[PDB]
């Protein structure tokens, strides 16, 4: 009995996994736009906040390469509410 | 005022007399009739009376048997190590007043030379039923305590 | 305040270490190490390592249980020492806490602190990964690879544990 | 070391598919078949370019094909589809195996009409 | 948060019960009442004196066996690997070596307590 | 007789039934009448967070269907 | 290694775990995968004496990915200035920030 | 570096000084050794977890396995030291001066 | 609504524990040809309340020689950790849904051991110390066997999630494919809870009262409450592990009814076993686990690793 | 080279074996009763225990 | 074969626990070799898709690579539907 049920559970897992694969292109497209919007919003705020700082350059890279780098949490949520930062960082780990 | 403390005595008294835990402490013959009170016919446990070996977890000491001079310091010790409130039941002639060894050089003439006694159960030994009568008499003594009523009127 | 969860645990981590490094009675040294194992598990858990965290806590709980038994047999004296009972223990305990406090005070007062080396006090969340949508735990796949990828690691670890039993019996057979 | 080139907020704007995950999960299997071509091209772009900025245009065609997909369901299968994802939505794990009966109704509706 | 809330409530309730237990009852404290218990007669020596462990060798072996579980606990996840030929060999290898270590200590009287 | 032990079992039984019933009811009440969403893996959490944004009322358990597709 | 028996016999005892750009279970990539690969490919075959000098850019970027020291310094600079401007009644954050 | 590293590194240092500055009980020093492994375990785990290097997620586990062997080895020696002198005091281990 | 949920968990537990003491006294009474409490309240129903009130108005004692902080700390851990063991239990929905609920309970149960060690040690009395070191011996006996027994069962479930055990047992109880493990698990839980015939850390007839001989009044009550809360929790865990109740998502109360009956019956069996057998000698407990259960558990562990592979019955990760 | 700090040094044993300590390991002494469930209430059994 | 039987029966009378252990341990080692289902275990583990199936850039000569998920080309899970 345990054999037969676990085979069915493996069949059910694949079905569940295939649904996620079907939606991954849509979620990925949303993720790309959301990250870029957040960074562009971050970039604009940095322009005003650092205006009177002399040596500053707005939107400068720390990397010699021009290749795209995934931003870390501080880079993306650096200038935002604590509860938005908290949910983004520890939301999953803390969820029950 | 008087009404609240009156009910509060009734509650603490009811709990204390409904949950009487004697020390697992027997000395001689009379401890055999103490066993028969725990046995099925009388079933002390049905009244809420439960033996517990540790003095710290005991409310009542039943002095069940002869108290010798050699034993007397030990009996006083475990009595002192009961937390309060605590009660002593003196069971049988030996504990009550030395009994049939009253005139012995090695016997304490009554356990009330060593500890205060609440109830004296006569007999040599008292029947198991007679001891049960003494335990229920101790319960009715506890039912009459007026600790909070007296505190309120201090 | 909650964003600093990992830092607050790390502060209790060090305090536990000062607990047993000051070296009171091993009864209390074991207690200090149990606490550090606990918040040490909490720290690793908050980085996504639930399995790693819970296991270091589990292993150290069994180890200190053996230590407690050995303390009563071989490391006990009439007056076991607490942190307040000895000047050398208290002096070490006090020194470690004051050295811990000041490091905390500056890094919180400034968001950076220099203690031999530069440390950033912006909170530890800033370094976390932003994206994540895999339908599995990464720590679990990495740990589970010990049996497929880590064939060589299993052999050396299995052998060492087997030898450990043989060795301890030789050592203790006077 | 350079100024990261980020697109304008107008170049990022697009019509959003604003439905819950239980809605997406309910239609995932049919959505995978119907919108395969735009989706596969967009995913080929991301794993080749390795840059979200270089794939924006293909990422908009992913949404436009998703909206068209969900617009056809609304025109012909609104009610049967609405029972089905509601059944999915109830489950804490959004399990398929607890909604096989409603999945059928939605499955023969899209077969007969679409 | 929920977990931290749950743990705090549990140990907060326990502490409140202890506080109530210590400040509600009427206390009568004196030396004989608080003296160490030992069946009516004074203790003979300190309870802090060394207490010999007869199962000391089993206790050390527990430390080594108690780490086998950390190596074996990942097995349910390892069963999902593509490389099952290597898995099963290595899983069975570890358990057998653990069994062999147990047999060695058993046959060499390591599990017998010292008298 | 032995069935005089039953009253204490029933009271014990009823006490053990409450935690399971309360949790099931409290979950439904605070999740819009549905089971609480289970997020064991990053993917599930990602979708749950997306639902909170989609809801428009900052609640992952407020669902939006075809009526939100123009 | 001191004795490269692994290369000679062709067995692979521990090289699999040495770098984060190697094959991982289910192809899960490390965060600094691209930076490692660039540095490993820059310095391949030329030796440490040359690599220390001719691959500083690749290594320096890789070090930035690993410890993010330059980034965190930049954020602390931005955050510190906002505190100055917020506290002086000079700048006000927009609703979303 | 990140601020967590400050306290984990400090924790290692505290136990290192703990091990190097002996008192009397040899058991106390064996705890400072288990303290060093605990901090090494934690600090390795943070680095491995944060960087998403999957295959090394087994590394902290292997670290604990060989810490258990050392503790079991250390306790065995403490048994024989105690059986000889009646205590675990380290000042009794000075025959070889 | 979460704080209310926490109180809806722990307050009933303390009520169930209170009435478990009554049920134990009655069940043992009738197996001993007597009645047990039937005076204080009808059928003894008010007896647990009287005992609870009496203890908390009894004078607590701090022994002169005791270590104060550890003396008071120990009962707080005991009750605190006993209640913590319940937060991951799916009944059918857990209060806290953990990925690794099985390992969380293993860690908390290991931590709860120290509430015995430190109470016995802090008491600074010989009978307390002897009881505490029996706890050390008892943990060494069962801990290694207990974890590997769980691992064998989880190889059919595929997860460390407690809720996945409900899904694994949807068509059939796991006691069918694993009754040899259920037997050794059931014994291990008696040893784990210091229950007769393995009630050694207290061991009335040998140690007066063992590790808590110096505890009185409220501090004693916390230890007693922790013990009986652990009895119920470990039988719930046994029921979930081996007697899975089908869960209907639209009628979750039906799960809770069948699930509760199984846990009551398993808890009743603990009382039944206590009335039937003499006590082990504590070195005979060590040999039982290490020389009998451990060799068989190691073999069944290999068997249950291989069986899913050779039958192609490996469960899913989810 | 003799020095005042090494005046108390003796050559090591010929076969490397130092004499066992004359120290007597002390066994725990316990009152088993009289107030004890297994002592019948009036037996003061003084036991010397090793473990 | 007679000497072993006496030993085997002897251990069944003195150490039945250890007889059962070695027997079960022996089966755990042997049966995976002789089982006709062991092959399917790896195939089912292979067929579980944890990752996105990244598409290929069509170059013109990929006859066996499908263009659509529902095309006949590609691995089929029909063996699993009936397992
Ligand atoms: C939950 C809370 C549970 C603990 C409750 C403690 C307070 C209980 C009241 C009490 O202590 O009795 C009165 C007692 C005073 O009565 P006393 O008999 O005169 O005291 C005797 C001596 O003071 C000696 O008294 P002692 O035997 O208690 O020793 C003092 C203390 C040692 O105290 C010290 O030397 C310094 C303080 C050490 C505690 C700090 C944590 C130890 C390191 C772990 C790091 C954890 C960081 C978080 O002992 C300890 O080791 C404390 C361990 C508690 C750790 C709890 C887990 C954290 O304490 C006071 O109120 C003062
Ligand atoms: C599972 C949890 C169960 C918990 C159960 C808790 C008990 C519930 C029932 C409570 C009923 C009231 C109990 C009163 C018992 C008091 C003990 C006693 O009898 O002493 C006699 C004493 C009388 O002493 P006295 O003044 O007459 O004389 C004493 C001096 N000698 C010994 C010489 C005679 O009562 C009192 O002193 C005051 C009575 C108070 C009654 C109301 C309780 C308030 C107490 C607050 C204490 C302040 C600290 C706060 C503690 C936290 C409180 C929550
Ligand atoms: C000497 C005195 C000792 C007295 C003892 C005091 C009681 C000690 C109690 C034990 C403390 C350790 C607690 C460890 C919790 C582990 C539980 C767990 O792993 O799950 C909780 C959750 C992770 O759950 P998981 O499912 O694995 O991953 C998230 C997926 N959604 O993760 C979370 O919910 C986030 C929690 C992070 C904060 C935990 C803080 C623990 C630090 C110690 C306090
Ligand atoms: C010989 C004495 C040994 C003593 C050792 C202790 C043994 C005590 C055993 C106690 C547990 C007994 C089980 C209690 C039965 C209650 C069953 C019930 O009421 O519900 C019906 C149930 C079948 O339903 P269900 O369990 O949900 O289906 C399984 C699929 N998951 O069940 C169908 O029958
Ligand atoms: C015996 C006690 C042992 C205690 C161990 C305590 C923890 C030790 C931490 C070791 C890491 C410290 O790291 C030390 O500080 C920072 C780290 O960015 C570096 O800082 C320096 O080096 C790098 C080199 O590119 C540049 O940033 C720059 O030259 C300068 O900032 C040091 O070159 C490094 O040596
Ligand atoms: C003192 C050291 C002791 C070391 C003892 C080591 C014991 C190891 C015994 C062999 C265990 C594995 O045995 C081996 O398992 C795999 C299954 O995973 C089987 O392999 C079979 O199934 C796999 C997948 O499951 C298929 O890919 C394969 O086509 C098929 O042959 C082998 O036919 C069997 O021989
Ligand atoms: C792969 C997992 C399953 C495989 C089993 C692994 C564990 C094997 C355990 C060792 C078995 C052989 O080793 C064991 O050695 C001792 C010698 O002291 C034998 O003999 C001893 O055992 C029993 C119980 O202790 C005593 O009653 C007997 O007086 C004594 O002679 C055991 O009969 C034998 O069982
Ligand atoms: S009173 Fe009578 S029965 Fe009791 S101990 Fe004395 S002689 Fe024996």
């Amino acid at each position: 009995s345990m054999m037969k049920w676990n085979r069915e559970r493996r069949r059910l897992q694949i079905e569940d996994f295939e649904a996620r694969i079907a939606l991954m292109p849509l979620l990925q497209a949303e993720k790309d736009r959301r990250v870029l919007q957040m960074l562009r919003e971050n970039l604009e705020e940095e322009a005003t906040v650092m205006k009177d700082v002399p040596g500053w350059k707005v939107g400068e890279s720390v990397f010699h390469t021009t290749r795209w780098v995934t931003p870390m949490m501080g880079e993306l949520y650096g200038l935002r509410a604590s509860e938005e930062v908290l949910s983004a960082t520890y939301g999953f780990i803390w969820y029950t | 005022g008087e009404y609240v403390v009156a009910k509060l005595d009734d509650l603490i008294n009811w709990a204390r007399r409904s949950s009487l835990w004697p020390m697992t402490f027997g000395l001689a013959c009379c401890a055999v009739e103490m066993m028969h009170m725990a046995a099925p016919r009388y079933d002390m446990d049905r009244f809420g009376v439960v033996f517990r070996a540790s003095p710290r977890q005991s409310d009542v000491m039943i002095v069940a048997g002869t108290l010798t001079n050699k034993m007397a310091p030990a009996l006083r010790k475990v009595y002192d190590q009961m937390p309060e409130p605590r009660y002593v039941v003196s069971m049988g002639s030996c504990a009550n007043g030395g009994g049939y060894y009253h005139y012995s050089y090695s016997v304490v003439r009554g356990c009330d030379r060593i500890v205060p006694v609440d109830i004296y159960v006569p007999g040599c030994p008292p029947t198991a039923e007679a001891l049960l009568y003494g335990i229920l008499q101790l319960q009715k003594k506890i039912k009459r305590e007026k600790r909070l009523r007296i505190w309120y009127r201090r | 305040m909650m964003l600093y969860i990992v830092f607050i645990l790390s502060v209790i981590f060090v305090m536990g270490f000062v607990g047993f490094s000051s070296k009171p009675s091993p009864i209390y040294g074991g207690l200090g190490l149990i606490v550090s194992g606990g918040v040490g598990c909490g720290i690793v858990l908050n980085f996504g390592g639930s399995f790693l965290g819970l296991m270091v806590f589990l292993i150290y709980l069994g180890g200190m249980m053996v230590v407690f038994g050995y303390t009563t047999a071989m490391a006990t004296e009439q007056y076991p020492e607490i942190w307040l009972s000895n000047k050398a223990v208290l002096g070490a305990f006090v020194t470690g806490l004051l050295m811990e406090f000041f490091m905390v005070y500056y890094v919180l007062k400034d968001k950076e602190v220099e203690v031999v080396f530069e440390f950033n006090g912006l909170g530890d969340w800033v370094i976390y990964d932003t994206g994540d949508s895999g339908f599995f735990s990464e720590e679990a796949m990495g740990i589970a690879a010990l049996y497929s990828y880590g064939t060589w690691l299993v052999i050396v670890t299995g052998w060492s544990l087997l030898i450990g039993v043989v060795v301890i019996m030789e050592i203790t057979r006077g | 070391p350079g100024i990261v080139e980020l697109p304008s907020l107008e170049d990022l704007k697009v019509q959003e598919v604003k439905v819950s995950s239980s809605v997406l999960k309910a239609a995932a299997h049919h959505y995978g078949a119907q919108c395969d071509k735009p989706n596969k091209e967009f995913m080929l772009c991301r794993w080749e370019e390795k840059d979200p900025r270089r794939c924006l245009e293909e990422g908009k065609l992913v949404n436009q094909c998703a909206l068209e997909f969900f617009r056809q369901i609304k025109r012909h299968c609104a009610e049967p589809f609405t029972e089905y994802w509601t059944c999915i939505d109830y489950s804490g794990l959004q399990l398929f195996r607890r909604c096989r009966k409603q999945q059928a109704q939605f499955d023969e509706c899209v077969l007969d009409k679409l | 948060m929920n977990l931290m809330l749950a743990l705090l409530t549990n140990f907060t309730l326990a502490t409140l019960l202890v506080i109530i237990a210590f400040w509600l009852p009427q206390l009568n404290v004196y030396s004989e009442k608080t003296s160490p218990y030992e069946c009516g007669f004074d203790p003979m020596g300190s309870a802090r004196l060394p207490f010999s462990m007869k199962f000391f060798l089993v206790a050390i072996t527990f430390l080594l066996f108690d780490l086998e579980i950390a190596l074996l606990l990942p097995l349910p996840w390892a069963s999902q690997t593509a490389n099952l030929n290597t898995m099963l060999t290595m899983a069975l290898f570890l358990i057998i070596l653990l069994a062999v270590s147990l047999a060695y200590e058993w046959t060499q009287k390591g599990l017998e307590w010292t008298e | 007789m032995w069935f005089e032990v039953l009253p204490g079992i029933a009271v014990m039984g009823v006490c053990l039934f409450i935690p399971g019933m309360a949790t099931a009811r409290i979950h439904r009440f605070s999740n819009g009448g549905k089971e609480k969403r289970v997020a064991h893996y990053p993917y599930q959490w990602y979708l749950m967070e997306r639902d909170r944004r989609v809801s428009g009322v900052n609640r992952s358990y407020v669902s939006k269907g075809l009526e939100n597709i123009d | 290694p001191f004795f490269d028996v692994q290369k000679r016999l062709g067995v692979d005892l521990d090289r699999w775990m040495t770098i984060q750009s190697a094959e991982q279970p289910h192809k899960i990539p490390s965060r600094c995968h691209a930076f490692e690969k660039e540095w490993i490919e820059c310095a391949h075959g030329i030796g440490s004496i040359r690599a220390e000098k001719e691959c500083k850019i690749e290594f320096e970027d890789f070090r930035e990915c690993l410890l993010r020291q330059k980034t965190m310094k930049r954020l602390h600079a931005i955050r510190r200035q906002r505190e100055k401007l917020i506290k002086e009644g000079k700048y006000t954050p927009p609703p979303h920030h | 570096m990140s601020m967590v590293y400050m306290n984990i590194m400090m924790a290692f240092t505290v136990s290192l000084v703990g091990l190097l500055m002996y008192r009397s009980h040899l058991m106390s020093s064996l705890l400072c050794l288990e303290g060093m492994m605990l901090s090494l375990f934690v600090m390795a785990a943070l680095t491995i977890l944060n960087s998403h290097f999957t295959l090394a997620s087994m590394m902290p586990i292997i670290l604990l396995v060989f810490a258990a062997c050392e503790a079991a080895l250390g306790l065995s020696l403490l048994v024989m030291v105690s059986n000889t002198y009646g205590t675990d005091y380290v000042q009794n281990l000075n025959l070889l001066q | 609504m979460f704080m209310i949920n926490i109180l809806m968990l722990i307050i009933p537990i303390l009520l169930a524990v209170a009435f478990l003491t009554l049920v134990e006294r009655k069940v043992l009474g009738y197996m001993q040809l007597r009645k047990g409490p039937n005076v204080v309240g009808p059928y003894g129903l008010l007896q647990p309340i009287a005992d609870a009130i009496k203890l908390f108005i009894k004078e607590p004692l701090r022994p002169a020689t005791s270590s104060a902080s550890m003396f008071i700390l120990a009962p707080i851990m005991a009750l605190g950790l006993a209640l913590t063991m319940w937060i991951p239990l799916p009944m059918p929905y857990p209060l806290i849904n953990m990925n690794l609920g099985v390992l969380f309970m293993l860690a908390m149960s290991s931590l709860a051991v120290y509430s015995i060690l430190w109470s016995g040690w802090a008491s600074n009395s010989k009978y307390a110390l002897i009881g505490a070191l029996r706890a050390v011996a008892q943990t060494i006996s069962y801990e290694v066997t207990l974890a590997i027994i769980l691992l064998s069962v989880l190889l059919m479930s595929g997860s460390f999630t407690l809720s996945t055990l409900i899904t694994t047992q949807e068509q059939m109880w796991l006691i069918l494919p694993a009754w040899p493990l259920a037997m050794m698990w059931f014994i291990s839980t008696l040893a784990e809870t210091n229950r007769a015939p393995f009630d050694l850390t207290e061991g009335e007839s040998e140690l007066v009262s063992g590790f808590n001989v110096e505890y009185a009044a409220g501090p004693f009550a916390l230890f007693f409450m922790a013990e009986y809360a652990n009895i119920i929790m470990m039988n719930i865990f046994t029921a979930i592990l081996f007697l899975g109740t089908s869960h209907n998502p639209h009628m979750p109360e039906l799960y809770t009814i069948n699930f509760t009956i199984k846990s009551l019956l398993l808890t009743m069996s603990f009382l039944w076993i206590r009335a039937s057998y003499p006590r082990f000698r504590y070195d005979q407990l060590m040999h039982l686990l290490w020389k009998n259960f451990l060799p068989l558990t190691l073999a069944l562990c290999m068997w249950h690793v291989s069986l899913p592979i050779l039958t192609s019955g490996i469960p899913p990760q989810t | 080279y003799p020095t005042k700090e090494t005046a108390h040094w003796k050559p090591p044993p010929w076969n490397d074996v130092d004499p066992p300590k004359d120290t007597l390991v002390s066994n725990l002494t316990l009152n088993f009763g009289p107030q004890h469930p297994a002592a019948h209430g009036v037996l003061r059994l003084v036991m010397e225990l090793s473990g | 074969a007679e000497r072993v039987a006496a030993f085997l029966k002897n251990v069944w009378a003195k150490e039945p626990v250890l007889v059962a252990s070695f027997a079960i341990a022996g089966l755990a080692v042997i049966l995976p070799t002789l089982s006709p289902y062991t092959k399917y275990s790896l195939m089912i583990n292979r067929a579980t898709p944890y990752n996105y199936p990244v598409p290929l850039r069509d170059d013109g000569n990929m006859p066996d690579v499908p263009s659509h998920p529902q095309d006949p080309q590609g691995p089929s899970l029909e063996w699993l539907k009936r397992l």
